């Protein structure tokens, strides 16, 4: 987890779009694997083949979302020549939301996911820029 | 009155949020109460905590 | 080392006796000879069906009292201490609590088998 | 060296793999008895004869009750054994393969697990040169439960008495 | 006699009433004395009066 | 000409096994009033033994 | 750390994974629970005997005592469940839901 | 159960918790946990029925697993330090095991399912004792070992607890399961503040215990275990419904009630440590708890549901047993906001 | 735990000896009056729950409620004041002992400080 995030962040912002897409795809695949493992544990499938099918579907959905987000964000940053701009991450997040909507075959899910993932990704970019921290170290 | 106030402004914030919360509530609370299932969940949690937390 | 050799010798002798028993004599086996024994007639049920245990509570009490005696076993070495009064007090305390457990179960009818 | 402690530890892990693959409580108890005896051997080699014999005796007594309970409560028409079931055999083989892999890696190189760092060397190496005289340190430390450890005796005896009360109360019914 | 059955709290429980009043009075006088002692000790320690 | 107060339809919408029923949760049923489930007609199945003739 | 400690910790992990993965019987999970405390006993006594912590030699005995209390508690619950349902299967403990 | 045996079992539960709280030795802390569990099982099984037996079985399995993991952590810590004293743990793996075990004992997510299941299984008195006291002990251990807690693991489990509690409570319609999910959310808040100010953890614990005692005792007084059962209480004793409504408003965190004080202090304390996203998400997620508290308040006090015909006989009769300290719990859970700076006395 | 384990702390002591040098709360403290008000509210709620006349019945019981709340509030206020005095004492001592960490800065007037002007139009 931390190693994957370190790789993704160590690739520079506006360069190496293929490596950025690979790293984001790996992160998405790991997230999908975790979600699928919890789904298998909590809602058991009727068969081993059904379990494998569900795991593959969730993993591919997450990996596709990650790949689309990373590729779109890096390409947008490259073409605009404006790294460190939250708009690139917003575009990547909405592209990932559209990918989720396509995977689920639902326009409403696609639209809501585009909005929410775009806001989340833009906020993550702003946090990287401004030094925001979620799990802050204790002090004071 | 109709398209914006009664339909779209209602759909964007309060209706969509309520629908998402209801769906997540159903997902969380829809359990059969099987110790086998949620102990397997415990095992997955323990492995994840040991590996991905350093 | 010597104890391992002794255990190996005993196990090997017993296994050799089993091997001689199962390979020396003439064998004739058929389905009627190897059928289960129930006094000349066929068994109605199976021997793997549940078998009620009328002393299930005495077994649990046995677990607890067995670990009580595990606590009591190191007493011979405890008698070499300088704190003889404290040692004697704690030994008698453990034994009195064991007696209290026995008395409680006896009066509350835990020692009676289920009917 | 003779690797006696390592061999015994491997047998200990094998018995755990057995009763954790969980064929049926009869064979689970058999594997647990084997593991208890082997652990008695391990701690006998390390020095504690009283502790080894005590844990062996306690588990022999405990598994005797489990046999009677599985005859009454946890039995079926065809009790499962390790080769009888696909799941049980799969889990048993998985555990054996994992133990073999880790043993081989540790013997071939100083294996650092994702949790702890282990060095492949002598259990005889790790021992201490010094000796006692005319008494057993383990026996004296255990016998110190009555001179020292007055508080431990009190809480332990209270817990045992309340345990008798509890088992009587749980099985009351009505 | 309105009630066919004697109410549990028909008559005051004089023991409880006396204990209540005594406890309240004791707490009040103890609080007054404690405050007076606290003021005196504070003044003595700080060298005021 | 008076304030509206809930009726049987309202109460019954609040009286299910769970809020927001689904297929599974509609197959679910609310627990008994005194929390005591009716006894199950399990079979004792006493052991049958041939005592004799040999 | 010697390989003996590695094997004992591995045995504990195996017994923990056995408990968390029920099959049908409650008794098998109880046996997995008893194995975990056996591995804890062995690990504790190996650590204590190696370091000559003399006063800590009584700790494994207390560990065994409370293992016995847990086993007694579990067997009592098992007999109650079996009386109610006819079998010690864990599938019958489904009246309560999350 | 004999009254003497019941009171000796209650005293044994309390003695185990007190041993945990006063011990300085990890073995004695483990002994206290074991004694607490052993005496706590019959209390759950006090009223014998299959649901109580199942709840006691699930509680025993979960607590035995947690105690085993805790002892493994203790032994691993002893291996790398030779120390039995409860201080900062010297091994990160042992600390992770200890955190997992204590979280499983407390019911923090993803170790929460047993909380609603067991609480629905057991009676109202048993649920009251369970929630209150069995949260009281592990939190004291966590406060003792707070300086080595992994902030990431602790805060992840806390946010999971808040989210899961809100959502489960949204779905539930049984009062005991509602209480259990509310408990999960409040434990989330306390353990979220835990790595920064154990004083704020203690303050939240006390306020939560007061509100939970008042709520459970009101349910016991009204003999209501479902929403529709509680909907008949306005026609028997309308005062109890009003007090319950004010207590529910307090639990939801509305100012100026006593439920606002812990959330306020925790948000402030976390903000001092440069945490903003976490307090904002935690504050926004509590709206779910407030929603299902308000849904419960609509049915019982703010609207008048249909009643039955035997309520007339119930009118003719009077409640006999008197709840101990119910008025005090009602007042402390609603009206002590102007007394906030006493948390320094709590320090 | 900030002040837990502060040197010289006696365990399980609600009020130490060094707290006697602080001014005790006045008996007419507004916080004490609010504690008495909480006691009175508890008494009224007791009467209401037990279905006695709320304001009239149980005057002795209501007096006991108010008195208990005032008593405990007095001692709680003393402990709270002591803890705050202790905190200020420690903070001042640390600032005195670490001058390099808490330096006095030269004061500049607004005639010397330059601030950017942002017109509102
Ligand atoms: C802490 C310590 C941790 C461990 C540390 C190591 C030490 C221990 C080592 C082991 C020693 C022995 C102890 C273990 C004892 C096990 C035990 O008792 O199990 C009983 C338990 C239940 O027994 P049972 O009830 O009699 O069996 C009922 C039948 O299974 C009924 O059959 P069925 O018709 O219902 O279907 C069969 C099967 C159907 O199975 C399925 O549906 C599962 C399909 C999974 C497919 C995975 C594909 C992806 C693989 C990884 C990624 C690859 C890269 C590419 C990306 C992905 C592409 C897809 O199972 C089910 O349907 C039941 C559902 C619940 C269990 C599912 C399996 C485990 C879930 C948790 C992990 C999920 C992983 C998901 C993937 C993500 C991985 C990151 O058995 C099992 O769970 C399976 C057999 C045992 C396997 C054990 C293997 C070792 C585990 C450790
Ligand atoms: C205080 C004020 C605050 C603000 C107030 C206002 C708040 C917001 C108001 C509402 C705006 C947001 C609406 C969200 C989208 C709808 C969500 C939803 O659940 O839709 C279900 C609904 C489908 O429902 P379903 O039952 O799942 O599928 C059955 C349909 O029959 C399946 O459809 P079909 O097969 O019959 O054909 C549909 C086809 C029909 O084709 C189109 O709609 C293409 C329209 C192209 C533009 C035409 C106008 C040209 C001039 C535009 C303005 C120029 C100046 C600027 O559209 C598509 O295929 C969409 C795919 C993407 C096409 C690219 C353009 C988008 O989705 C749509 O119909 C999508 C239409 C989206 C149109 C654009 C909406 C605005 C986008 C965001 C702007 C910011
Ligand atoms: C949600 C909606 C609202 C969202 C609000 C916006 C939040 C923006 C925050 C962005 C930010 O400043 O991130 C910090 C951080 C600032 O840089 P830094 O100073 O290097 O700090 C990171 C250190 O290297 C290393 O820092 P660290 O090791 O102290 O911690 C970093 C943290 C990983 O950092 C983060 O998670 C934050 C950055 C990515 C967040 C992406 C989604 C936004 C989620 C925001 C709300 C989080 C709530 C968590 C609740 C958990 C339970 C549900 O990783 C861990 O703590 C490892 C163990 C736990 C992992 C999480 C496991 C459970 C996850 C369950 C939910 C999924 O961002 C990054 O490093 C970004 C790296 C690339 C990320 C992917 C692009
Ligand atoms: C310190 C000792 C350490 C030992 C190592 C560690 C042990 C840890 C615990 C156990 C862990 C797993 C052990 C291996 C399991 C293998 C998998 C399996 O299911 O095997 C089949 C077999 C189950 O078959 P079954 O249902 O009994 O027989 C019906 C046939 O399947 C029906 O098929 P069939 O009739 O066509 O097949 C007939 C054939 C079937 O033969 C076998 O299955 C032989 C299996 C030998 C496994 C030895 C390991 O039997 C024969 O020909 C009769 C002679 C062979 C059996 C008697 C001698 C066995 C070796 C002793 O497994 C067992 O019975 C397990 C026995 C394990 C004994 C271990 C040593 C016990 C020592 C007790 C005292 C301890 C004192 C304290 C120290
Ligand atoms: C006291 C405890 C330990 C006991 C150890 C052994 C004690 C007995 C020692 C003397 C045994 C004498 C041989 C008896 C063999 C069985 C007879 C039998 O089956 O006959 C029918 C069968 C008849 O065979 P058949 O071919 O005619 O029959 C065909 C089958 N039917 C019947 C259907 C037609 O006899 C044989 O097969 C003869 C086999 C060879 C006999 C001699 C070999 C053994 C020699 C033993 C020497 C001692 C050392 C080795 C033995 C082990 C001890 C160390
Ligand atoms: C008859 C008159 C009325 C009596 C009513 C009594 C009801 C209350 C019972 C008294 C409770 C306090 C017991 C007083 C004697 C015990 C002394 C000891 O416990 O006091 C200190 C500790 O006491 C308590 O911690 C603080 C007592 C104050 C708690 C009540 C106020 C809580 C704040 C709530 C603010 C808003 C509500 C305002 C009140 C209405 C000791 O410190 P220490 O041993 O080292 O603590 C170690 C653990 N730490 C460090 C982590 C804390
Ligand atoms: C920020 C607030 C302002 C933006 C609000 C976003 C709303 C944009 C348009 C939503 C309208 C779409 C809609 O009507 O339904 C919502 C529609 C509901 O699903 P359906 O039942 O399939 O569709 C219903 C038929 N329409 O979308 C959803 O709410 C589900 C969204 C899926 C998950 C959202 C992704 C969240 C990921 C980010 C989390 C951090
Ligand atoms: C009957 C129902 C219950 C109400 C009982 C109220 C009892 C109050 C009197 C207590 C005994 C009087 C006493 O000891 O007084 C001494 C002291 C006076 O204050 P002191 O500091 O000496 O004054 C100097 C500056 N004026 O007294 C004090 O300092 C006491 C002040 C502390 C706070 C007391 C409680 C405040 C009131 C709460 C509401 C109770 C009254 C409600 C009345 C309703 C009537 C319908």
């Amino acid at each position: 987890a931390k190693t994957l995030l370190h790789k993704y962040s160590d690739i520079p912002e506006g360069t190496e779009c293929h490596r950025k897409a690979y790293a984001s795809t790996s992160i998405g695949g790991a997230t999908g694997l975790i979600v699928s493992a919890y789904s298998i544990a909590l809602k058991p499938p009727a068969s081993f083949l059904e379990g494998v099918a569900r795991t593959g579907r969730y993993t591919f959905t997450s990996a596709a979302i990650g790949a689309i987000f990373g590729l779109t964000s890096c390409i947008s940053a490259q073409v605009r020549e404006k790294p460190d701009d939250p708009l690139n991450y917003f575009i990547g997040g909405c592209a990932g939301g559209l990918t989720l909507g396509a995977r689920t075959r639902s326009y409403g899910i696609g639209a809501a996911a585009c909005a929410y993932m775009g806001l989340t990704a833009a906020l993550v970019k702003m946090g990287q820029l401004e030094g925001w921290q979620v799990f802050a170290e204790p002090k004071v | 009155s109709s398209l914006l106030d009664l339909i779209w402004l209602e759909t964007i914030l309060p209706k969509t949020t309520s629908f998402i919360q209801m769906k997540m509530s159903i997902m969380v609370s829809n359990q059969k109460g099987l110790i086998k299932l949620y102990f397997l969940s415990f095992l997955i949690t323990i492995m994840i905590s040991m590996t991905l937390f350093n | 080392m010597n104890i391992m050799l002794t255990l190996l010798t005993n196990v090997t002798l017993a296994s050799l006796l089993v091997l001689i028993a199962f390979w020396l004599p003439q064998l004739n086996a058929y389905s009627e000879k190897t059928s289960p024994y129930e006094c000349g007639f066929d068994p109605m049920g199976s021997a793997r069906l549940p078998f009620s245990m009328k002393f299930f509570l005495v077994a649990i009490t046995f677990l607890l009292f067995d670990l009580e005696i595990a606590l009591l076993l190191p007493l011979p070495w405890a008698s070499q201490t300088n704190n003889l009064k404290t040692m004697l007090t704690m030994a008698l305390f453990l034994l009195i609590l064991l007696a209290a457990s026995l008395a409680y179960e006896w009066t509350q009818k835990g020692l009676e088998w289920a009917e | 060296t003779m690797y006696i402690a390592f061999i015994l530890s491997t047998i200990f892990v094998i018995g755990f793999v057995g009763f954790s693959s969980k064929p049926s409580p009869i064979y689970g108890g058999l594997g647990l008895i084997v593991s208890g005896g082997v652990g008695c051997g391990i701690v006998l080699n390390f020095g504690g004869s009283f502790l080894g014999l005590m844990v062996f005796l306690i588990y022999l007594g405990g598994m005797l009750v489990v046999f009677g309970y599985t005859t009454a409560m946890a039995t079926e028409m065809y009790p499962e054994v390790w080769v009888s079931n696909k799941t049980v055999f799969g889990a048993f083989v998985s555990g054996l393969m994992m133990e073999f892999c880790m043993v081989y890696y540790a013997l071939k190189e100083e294996e650092v697990e994702i949790i702890f760092k282990f060095n492949g060397l002598g259990d005889w190496v790790i021992y201490d040169t010094g000796d006692s005289g005319f008494f057993s340190e383990e026996a004296m430390g255990i016998a110190a439960l009555y001179s020292y450890g007055t508080w431990l005796v009190i809480v332990t005896g209270w817990s045992l008495l309340i345990g008798v009360v509890v088992i009587m109360e749980i099985t009351r019914g009505n | 006699k309105f009630y066919i059955r004697e109410p549990p709290h028909g008559s005051p429980d004089w023991l409880k009433v006396g204990l209540t009043l005594g406890t309240s009075v004791f707490l009040w006088i103890y609080l007054i004395k404690q405050h007076k002692e606290d003021v005196l000790e504070y003044k003595r320690r700080n060298g005021l009066e | 000409a008076r304030q509206w107060q809930p009726d049987v339809e309202w109460a019954e919408q609040f009286g299910g096994a769970v809020m927001y029923p689904t297929k599974e949760t509609a197959h679910w049923k609310p627990p008994p009033w005194n929390d005591v489930d009716p006894p199950k007609d399990t079979l004792v199945s006493n052991l049958t033994l041939n005592f004799g003739p040999q | 750390m010697p390989l003996v400690y590695m094997n004992i910790i591995m045995a504990f992990a195996i017994a923990l994974a056995g408990l968390l993965m029920y099959r049908s019987h409650l008794m098998s999970s109880l046996l997995c629970l008893e194995g975990m405390m056996l591995s804890l006993f062995i690990m504790s006594t190996l650590i204590i005997l190696n370091t000559h912590f003399t006063l800590a030699n009584m700790m494994p005995i207390i560990l065994l005592v409370f293992a016995a209390c847990e086993a007694a508690l579990g067997l009592s619950l098992l007999v109650m469940v079996s009386n109610t349902y006819g079998t010690d299967y864990v599938q019958n403990l489904n009246l309560l839901q999350c | 159960m004999n009254p003497i045996i019941y009171t000796t079992l209650i005293m044994t539960v309390m003695s185990g918790t007190m041993l945990v709280m006063i011990s300085s030795h990890w073995l004695l802390i483990w002994i206290g946990f074991e004694m607490n569990l052993l005496a706590m099982i019959p209390v759950l099984m006090k009223n014998f029925n299959p649901r109580a037996t199942e709840a006691a079985t699930k509680y025993f399995l979960t607590q035995a697993t947690a105690s085993m993991m805790l002892m493994m952590a203790i032994i691993i810590n002893l291996l790398y330090s030779g120390q039995w004293t409860i201080t900062k743990m010297f091994n990160p793996v042992a600390m992770t095991m200890m955190t997992m075990a204590l979280a499983m004992k407390l019911g923090l997510s993803p170790f929460h399912f047993w909380v609603p299941e067991v609480t629905q299984g057991i009676s109202l008195q048993a649920g009251l004792l369970l929630l209150t006291w069995q949260k009281l002990a592990p939190l004291s251990v966590l406060c003792q070992i707070s300086q080595s807690i992994n902030p990431n693991l602790m805060l992840t489990m806390a946010m999971l607890s808040i989210l899961i509690g809100g959502w489960g409570g949204l779905n539930q319609t049984q009062l005991r399961k509602i209480m259990a999910y509310s408990s999960i959310a409040h434990m989330g808040w306390m353990t979220a503040v835990l790595p920064y100010n154990t004083t704020m953890t203690i303050l939240n614990l006390l306020i939560y215990i007061t509100m939970t005692l008042a709520m459970f005792m009101l349910l016991i007084h009204s003999s209501a275990t479902t929403t529709l059962s509680l909907s008949h209480t306005w026609n028997k004793m309308p005062v109890i419904t009003s007090l319950m409504m004010v207590t529910l408003l307090s639990m939801g965190g509305l100012p100026p009630l006593s439920g606002f004080m812990p959330k306020w202090m925790i948000i402030q304390e976390m903000t001092k440590n440069e945490s903003i996203i976490m307090p904002t998400l935690m504050a926004m997620t509590a709206l779910l708890n407030l929603y299902f508290y308000m849904r419960l308040a609509y049915s019982s006090s703010l609207t008048m549901f249909p009643s039955t015909n035997n309520m007339k006989m119930k009118w003719q009769f009077e409640h006999t047993k008197q709840m101990k300290l119910l008025p005090t719990m009602i007042v402390l859970s609603t009206l002590v906001l102007p007394m906030t700076p006493a948390l320094s006395s709590l320090n | 735990t900030m002040m837990s384990g502060r040197p010289g702390r006696v365990p399980l002591q609600f009020l130490p000896n060094e707290a006697r040098s602080l001014p005790p709360p006045k008996l007419t403290d507004p916080r004490l009056v609010y504690m008495g008000f909480l006691g009175y509210c508890s008494g009224l709620i007791d009467n209401a729950i037990r279905r006695r006349p709320v304001v009239s019945a149980g005057l002795h019981r209501q007096l006991l409620y108010v008195t208990s709340f005032v008593f405990f509030g007095y001692y709680l206020l003393k402990r709270q004041d002591y803890m705050y005095a202790l905190r200020d004492h420690d903070m001042f001592a640390y600032v005195k002992s670490h001058p390099e960490d808490f330096p006095e800065k030269d004061k500049k007037t607004y005639g010397e400080i330059l601030e950017e002007f942002h017109p509102v139009r």
